[PDB]
């Protein structure tokens, strides 16, 4: 807020909105109908408590067909007022047959809907009080708009179309740091970059790419900031930053190139500085893969995180705005957590009762969780461990891969989804698998998991996730082993098999040629630069990538810090571990900067699993 | 002798003149140039006026 990203300043807004407006909806006794995909986001900030004392609304229900006989049920009873849906059209651009249905059957005689948008900062606060009657109707605004969006196609039974339009804007959830926009799912659970047909990928790519840059749009004409140097990596981003910046140079008003030419300008700066990095998750299919380590990367794999941050089977809520015992535990690694929590208990012990309850649900939780890694397939979570160590440094031998990949197929039973994963990482470390060792594995696949899965083989293998020695999108087409030298991932790590992720040292690259000093260098054209820069560093990625114009930078300015670091297409969570410890290592050396990392949507292996099927 | 009371009191007022401008800068300032005022000089005017040493000298062009 104001030049300072007050993160948690952001929460209140969306709040303020949504009370005023069903406050303003009418002073009666209200019942709530949510959408079932935006309702845990809606949990997630509004309480119970507070939504009844708020607003007089006393009742909330789901979209779902059970409302149907339930339309005689709950839906004749209650109806004080009036029924107020909520639905999200953000994505997929149709609105559910529920209500379609339910309107013309129950015989509604009072329909109001609440759909969700993006904060409109061309709006301008009003543009002032429209200009003394727009200096006698010299502007108006009847009819100089397409008659409808989206909702065009409602054009039956009444006419109660009391829309509202209800604001959002993103706010963090899982930590302080880090915010989070929901955008790579759709209402049917079907991923936004990995669709499970393969006849409509361009589309999809397009939405998403507009649907993020509209979100950044917001957040950056909320804050009020000038982005001065881009680092686009990949295919993708590049449309991104280009469509970002004709947008940012079309749709902003006046009274700020003003500005524009007072700061920065002509022979003359400030020294403000905000960067811009951008990565695609297909650039880097090494680590999406990979076990987690980090407590919170445990905890996830085993039991999957909804839209909100929380979990089915427990009952305590993980937000961080009001306990701290979750604060320093989170991302630390799953050994260290038993004597630290051994010396919290017994350092309560001489010494509110708060606490006590919290530290019992965190002990017995760590005890549960202990548990259950043990006793269950035992042994498999740490073979699995030392197999994917083993393979990425690089032992494979002759056919003796077939011996292993059945060796813990049927003697310890394990799930379809770990031995997908780790045959997909088997044939990506090595860049190439040969034409003799697919008529094996993909028959003994069919053999054992149905006839069904050389339809997902098929899919799969055009990706890049699977593929064969014999509009690019920019894929991987190098050796690991070779990438293992010129960068030192594999020796300070954690939340994985003691492996550095390969977008760790992509970063680490732009601020620091260090690493890339050792080895593979005899000149540099500097050592410690403030500025993001990449040049005598291109044959290196120009093999990395099949082609030397993945490397994007841009100089948008003519002439602590905070770095806007999105990630298109997921987060794996252990990132978020090492970009701490970036933060850290880069403030001790000297550079001090500040890292806020946007995302479109937790992703997982498991949850890949599930999308490509 | 008026004249000479009138050179008194004229030098006098010359001689407290000297050094006791006290001319003061607002919490942020500027004019006639319009961006800000202390980027380039402080040519300043009483009855709180602002320039750049070089809109006004574009002015007198």
């Amino acid at each position: 807020m104001n030049r300072f990203w007050n993160t948690k300043k952001f929460s209140l807004t969306n709040a303020d909105g949504l009370c005023a407006t069903l406050n303003e909806i009418s002073q009666n006794d209200e019942v709530l109908v949510v959408q079932p995909s935006v309702l845990p986001v809606l949990n997630s900030l509004l309480t119970f408590q507070d939504l009844t004392q708020s607003t007089p609304v006393r009742k909330i229900t789901l979209l779902d067909d059970q409302l149907s006989d339930d339309l005689p049920s709950a839906l004749g009873s209650v109806p004080q007022m009036d029924l107020i849906f909520l639905i999200d059209v953000r994505t997929s651009l149709r609105l559910p047959p529920q209500l379609l249905d339910a309107a013309q059957k129950h015989n509604l005689s009072s329909l109001h809907i609440i759909y969700c948008r993006w904060k409109p900062s061309f709006q301008n606060t009003l543009e002032d009080t429209e200009q003394w009657q727009k200096d006698g109707f010299d502007l108006n605004s009847k009819k100089t708009h397409f008659p409808n969006v989206i909702e065009s196609q409602l054009k039956e039974l009444s006419n109660e179309y009391t829309l509202y339009p209800w604001d959002l804007l993103p706010f963090p959830q899982i930590d302080e740091n880090v915010l989070l926009t929901h955008s790579l799912y759709n209402m049917e659970n079907v991923n936004m970059y990995y669709p499970n047909l393969r006849s409509l990928q361009s589309a999809t790519e397009s939405i998403l790419v507009d649907d993020m840059v509209n979100s950044l749009q917001s957040l950056i004409f909320e804050t009020n900031s000038i982005i001065t140097n881009v680092v686009s990596i990949g295919n993708l981003s590049k449309r991104c930053s280009h469509l970002l910046k004709k947008r940012i140079d079309e749709h902003q008003t006046e009274n700020d190139l003003f500005i524009k030419g007072t700061l920065y300008g002509e022979r003359t700066n400030c020294g403000l500085e905000m960067d811009l990095i951008i990565l695609e998750r297909n650039t880097d299919p090494i680590t999406p893969l990979l076990t987690q380590l980090t407590y919170a990367g445990i905890l996830d794999d085993l039991y999957e995180f909804n839209s909100g941050i929380k979990i089915k089977e427990k009952d305590m809520n993980f937000n961080y705005k009001e306990d701290k015992i979750w604060n320093d535990l989170k991302f630390l690694n799953f050994g260290s957590i038993g004597p630290q929590l051994n010396k919290l208990a017994k350092e309560l012990q001489t010494q509110l009762q708060q606490r006590q309850a919290f530290l019992k649900n965190h002990t017995t939780l760590s005890s549960d969780v202990l548990k259950v890694v043990e006793t269950e397939e035992y042994g498999s979570f740490n073979k699995i461990l030392e197999l994917e160590l083993e393979i990425l440094m690089g032992n494979t031998l002759n056919n003796d891969i077939e011996d292993i990949i059945l060796e813990l197929q049927y003697q310890y039973e394990v799930d379809q989804k770990k031995i997908l994963r780790l045959i997909c990482l088997l044939s990506l470390c090595k860049n190439s698998l040969r034409e003799k060792d697919y008529e094996y594995l993909r028959t003994f696949m069919i053999d054992s998991w149905g006839i069904e899965k050389c339809f997902q083989l098929e899919s799969l293998a055009e990706l890049g996730f699977f593929t064969s020695k014999t509009s690019k999108s920019t894929r991987l087409q190098k050796e690991y082993r070779y990438i293992s030298q010129w960068f030192n991932t594999v020796p300070a790590t954690f939340a994985y098999s003691g492996v550095v992720p390969l977008t760790m040292r992509l970063v680490q690259m732009l601020y620091d040629r260090s690493i890339l000093f050792h080895n593979y260098s005899s000149q540099q054209p500097f050592i410690l630069s403030r500025e993001p820069r990449v040049s005598q560093t291109e044959d290196l990625i120009e093999q990395l990538y099949g082609d030397s114009h993945a490397i994007e930078e841009s100089i948008w300015v003519p002439g602590e810090d905070i770095a806007l670091v999105v990630f298109l297409g997921g987060v794996t969570m252990g990132e978020i571990a090492i970009m701490k410890h970036l933060q850290k290592i880069l403030g001790k050396k000297g550079i001090n900067k500040r890292f806020i990392i946007i995302a479109d949507g937790l992703i997982n292996g498991t949850r890949i699993m599930n999308s490509i099927s | 002798i008026n004249s000479k009371n009138l050179k008194v009191e004229i030098n006098t007022e010359i001689s407290k003149f000297n050094e006791i401008y006290r001319i003061l800068e607002p919490g942020k300032s500027c004019d006639e140039c319009g961006k800000f005022l202390q980027i380039k000089k402080f040519i300043v005017f009483p009855c709180g006026h602002c320039f750049h040493w070089n809109c006004i000298i574009r002015v007198i062009l």
